[PDB]
């Protein structure tokens, strides 16, 4: 008598749920809040660096 | 009512009490832990929630009993790994518990005849801490974490099992040594014969049948039944004439991403000094102290504080942030 | 029968089952573990030992069901930390128990509709350990230290607490869907009101009312209690029409320091040399080992033995001398 034992290695349910993902990261584009006191009262200027 | 064509069936276990193998009813399979909350995913060789005569009942249980299926008790079943679990949900194979520090999950019932079996498998029982507060009970309101369950929706959806044809169960019950000959008692069933003896060695009878001059060893026999359908067991032989034929179904309870609320370490007793913090570190359960410079050179430092401790930490110009557990950053300056 | 006038109450519990919070009647206050022994003194939301027409019964339970007080069995009653409990002692809200290491204390019981109640809290049970030796079983006959525990004598003295009648209750029970309008049901308590709905939206009333174009949704309403004495817990309101009218009534088990009992060490396998002494040490439960010179530098050193170990100790001209667990030092010299 011979047993045939076959076996392979598929993603998991999880995998959409519980996952770790790599990047490569280039460049960075910055963004921003400055408080200032124009004419006694104070204004928001938000603004890209 | 995907049940029609599913059925119970049984397996081997390697230890059905005080270390003995056998062929046990409540034999496990599968034991997944994907949860991050603790929820345990077991998989059993037995149905619940159902009957024999299919149909639905919470109350009782179906379970394989020496080639027929019989019912047994809900309130009998059991989940321990060093002391009793608590039972969160079964449906068919599946139970859901909650289970403390163990290294052996232990599955159990008492059937009809008061009689209890349980099956004993090695498993390293050890969930993640969630947060850094070690508690017991869980609050109603408090800080929201991510983690993950099991939920309760029956509905066809997400993961799936494969199911397979019982071809012919087999069955050693069915042969007995009259004297000097084989003889299979049918009961009522229908049973597929195979020898290694002369004369008639091969068929499928519906009546009693007697082999001369033969041993039970040499003989083998198996009811018939391809009407209904098992799922892909390795504790169970897979059919003999069928190659890789098999089915699938969707199964409930799957895994999804929540939000659980846990707790925050007790503010430490804080004195302050020249260019120095003197912390009072009284934690209930592990509580994990990080600190670092607000400058150029972090030097970033970590332990586990576990009991009653006094840290002198040094202030410099920049400042120091330290971290007690779950606790926000505490922000340090010094000056002048 | 100071239990004539007593009764039980109800409160809210972080631990329910599974960890779901919900308003318990068999709720935790306050778990005193003073006793050097390891009796803890537990405090409940229900009453131990009589019945709801105020009648002294061993064999019976009383807790609050729904707005009204119910009677239960004394033999459902369970306390357990990781193990069950024994239970030493049952009078009104207090339990006295015997319970091994654990870090979450249960309290539980059964009512007479067959279900079963049951408050978790998170508390770190472990008692302390007495001398310089951790032993698990207690010696018969041992080195005398002097400790403290809580005593067995029922007797009124000592000891005392505070009780009063209970607070402002909330009860959904109150209020019903008349067609159209809210029906609120007094049953001849006092109950305190508030609606979304225009016209009367508030106030106390003592007679059955009716809220004309209302959902119950949108309204809500609670009552207050009397008579019948009560315990001046913090997890049961304060009784509206009271400022600090309360009376007050003598607590069993007090406190009283004992003597503690610790068995002797066996003998070292001890032999001599220049200058020195070797102990061949075979401890059954964690020893404590010390050591002195009888001079004027005694430079003393303490270790805590508990597996096979060997210590090479010198002995100077003044003397050595060693004290073995709970046996009587030792006293050795060098010979001229």
């Amino acid at each position: 008598n011979t047993q045939l034992s076959e076996a392979h290695v598929e993603k998991s349910e999880s995998c959409k749920t519980e996952f770790a993902s790599a990047y490569r990261a280039h460049t960075a584009s910055a963004s921003a809040k400055l408080r200032v006191l124009y004419q006694g009262n104070n204004i928001t200027v938000t603004a890209y660096a | 009512n995907v049940y029609k064509a599913t059925r119970p069936y049984l397996a081997h276990c390697p230890d059905c009490g005080e270390g003995h193998s056998c062929h046990s009813p409540v034999a496990l399979e599968r034991i997944r832990n994907e949860a991050t909350d603790g929820t345990l995913k077991i998989q059993v060789s037995l149905q619940i929630g159902i009957k024999t005569d299919d149909s639905h009942d919470w109350t009782k249980l179906r379970y394989m009993d020496n080639h027929m299926p019989a019912d047994a008790e809900r309130a009998g079943l059991f989940v321990r790994t060093s002391a009793p679990c608590t039972i969160t949900g079964t449906m068919g194979h599946f139970i859901l518990a909650r289970c403390p520090k163990g290294e052996t999950l232990t599955v159990g019932f008492t059937d009809s005849r008061k009689i209890s079996h349980s099956c004993t498998h090695p498993f390293h029982h050890d969930p993640p801490v969630i947060g850094r507060e070690k508690f017991h009970s869980r609050p109603q309101h408090g800080k929201e974490l991510p983690c993950s369950t099991y939920v309760q929706s029956t509905a066809a959806t997400t993961e799936e099992i494969e199911v397979h044809m019982p071809p012919d169960t087999p069955d050693r019950t069915l042969m007995s040594q009259q004297s000097g000959n084989v003889k299979i008692t049918v009961n009522g069933q229908t049973v597929r014969y195979k020898c290694n003896c002369g004369g008639s060695n091969e068929g499928l009878t519906t009546t009693d049948k007697v082999i001369n001059n033969c041993k039970v060893d040499q003989c083998h026999a198996a009811v018939t039944n391809h009407k209904k359908w098992q799922y892909n067991s390795p504790l169970v032989p897979r059919n003999a004439e069928l190659g890789d034929r098999k089915g699938k179904i969707h199964i409930p309870f799957p895994l999804a991403n929540v939000t659980c609320r846990v707790p925050k370490a007790r503010n430490p007793t804080v004195t302050y000094g020249k260019n120095q913090v003197i912390m009072l570190l009284y934690p209930d359960h592990p509580t994990l102290l990080s600190y670092r410079n607000m400058g150029e050179e972090p030097n970033y430092q970590e332990e586990w504080v576990m009991h009653k401790k006094e840290v002198v930490l040094t202030v410099p110009t920049e400042g120091l942030e330290v971290t007690w557990g779950n606790n926000e950053p505490y922000k340090y300056w010094p000056q002048l």
